């Protein structure tokens, strides 16, 4: 079949539920963060410290 | 909110008694004038009118039928719709300030019953009433049968309020219901059970209709009783303090058609015990139908009691099985997180129960740290709009 034969590549499963809830949800959490960073050094700006 | 402002403060008395010729007869001035003026008076001290406003309605329920506190009200609003919207009878027309006096005066015509020792009581003595009714133990295999001491003086803020009535449970039996005297140093008996033994036969005769519990588990050589109550429903402003076994209280727990008589369990049993029995009764408990917010507190229950877990970490790190054993999103493979409402009961549940499993401290450094990762894993596992719900208060007390 080496040769002669032929298959068909799908390649893609990637079907594990509780880390794929896992992705999405760490995903959120990073958007979340980096809009946080970003109005964070943006806009009007106090601290917990002194100049965090 | 009644007990702990006068016991923070003074009565909340409801004159119609003046200081008239520029007289003061206030035991209640504890700061301030009340007697003719509303402007005198803290925001808690009118809280608290209000707040007496209702429980002496439920105490006017206790000696007068709700059907003749229909018929009263409807005495009123005739009297007063008749008095009202017409050519102004001239001297004839202030029927629409129905005001104390006349409106007993209407009470007693509609049932004239024994009410003024209410008035004079509630109304007219501004007193909580602590109860310190001693639990004894006859039949005992006693000769005395089935008695209990009635006792209590604790002034400062006091009152001695007599004849009233004693609600108890007995094993399968009857709701007995026991009289009240003045002269407080008083002992009384109970209207006696049956002779409950061979109880292992004897397997439910008849708890409270068809309910179905079976434990042997209390001090069940010569105990024929269950619960203590004074006024389940709640008549005298009361802050009752006795004992009884710790058993009783946890069978309580098991169950009680009061929720009266479960959180206030809730709060004897958050005092003193730790077995790990406790602990799974408060499970059991945590874990039907039963209400909400007893299973609110139920949690800081546990919060309190495995906290008392230090020497005695017998239990696991507690509650995370409770999110296990309860949640199962799709079976929940070790972490609960998706579309948990429309069911109110898991609504106010799970927006309760971390904050309890956040207090779950032994000391080392108390150190919940698990409990802290556990809860940071709950920030991070929020959902969409398939909540329909607007994932708000949630995040709120996991936050809190």
């Amino acid at each position: 079949x080496x040769x002669x034969x032929x298959x068909x590549x799908x390649x893609x499963x990637x079907x594990x539920y509780q880390v794929l809830r896992e992705k999405a949800a760490s995903q959120r959490r990073d958007v979340e963060r980096a809009l946080t960073r970003f109005m964070a050094k943006t806009g009007e700006t106090q601290s917990l410290f002194k100049d965090d | 909110k009644i007990v702990a402002y006068e016991l923070k403060t003074g009565g909340v008395l409801l004159h119609p008694i003046f200081g008239g010729g520029k007289e003061k007869d206030n035991p209640a001035s504890h700061l301030h004038f009340s007697i003719k003026h509303p402007h005198t008076l803290s925001w808690e001290y009118y809280s608290m009118f209000q707040c007496k406003a209702h429980l002496v309605m439920r105490l006017i329920e206790n000696r007068i039928s709700m059907e003749f506190m229909l018929q009263v009200f409807n005495k009123l609003l005739s009297l007063a719709s008749t008095a009202s919207s017409q050519k102004f009878q001239s001297h004839m027309w202030s029927q629409m300030l129905v005001s104390t006096s006349g409106f007993l005066k209407s009470i007693s015509n509609v049932s004239g019953k024994d009410i003024q020792p209410l008035i004079k009581q509630w109304v007219d003595q501004s007193g909580v009433v602590k109860f310190y009714g001693s639990f004894a133990f006859n039949r005992k295999r006693n000769v005395l049968e089935l008695e209990i001491k009635q006792d209590y003086t604790s002034p400062g803020t006091q009152k001695y309020v007599g004849p009233l009535k004693v609600t108890v449970q007995e094993l399968d039996g009857s709701f007995n219901h026991t009289l009240q005297i003045e002269e407080n140093s008083l002992k009384h008996d109970i209207p006696c059970h049956s002779k409950s033994r061979r109880n292992k036969k004897k397997k439910i005769p008849l708890m409270n209709g068809e309910e179905v519990d079976m434990d042997l588990s209390a001090m069940d050589a010569d105990s024929p009783l269950l619960w203590i109550r004074i006024d389940p429903d709640m008549s005298v402003l009361r802050k009752v303090e006795f004992e009884q076994a710790d058993f009783m209280w946890q069978y309580q727990l098991r169950y009680e058609r009061d929720v009266v008589a479960q959180q206030e369990s809730i709060l004897a049993l958050e005092k003193f015990p730790t077995p790990a029995s406790r602990l799974a009764l408060t499970d059991i408990l945590e874990q039907e139908q039963c209400f909400y917010r007893v299973r609110m507190s139920a949690c800081f229950c546990l919060a309190k009691i495995a906290n008392s877990m230090v020497s005695t970490w017998t239990g696991p790190p507690a509650m995370k099985s409770l999110f296990t054993r309860m949640f199962c999103c799709k079976s929940c493979p070790n972490i609960v997180k998706t579309n948990n409402f429309m069911s109110f009961q898991s609504y106010f549940l799970q927006k309760t129960m971390p904050v309890a499993m956040a207090l779950l401290r032994d000391v080392h450094n108390l150190c919940p740290k698990e409990v802290l990762t556990f809860i940071l894993d709950l920030i991070k596992y929020n959902d969409n709009r398939k909540n329909k719900f607007s994932d708000n208060y949630y995040r709120a007390e996991m936050i809190d």
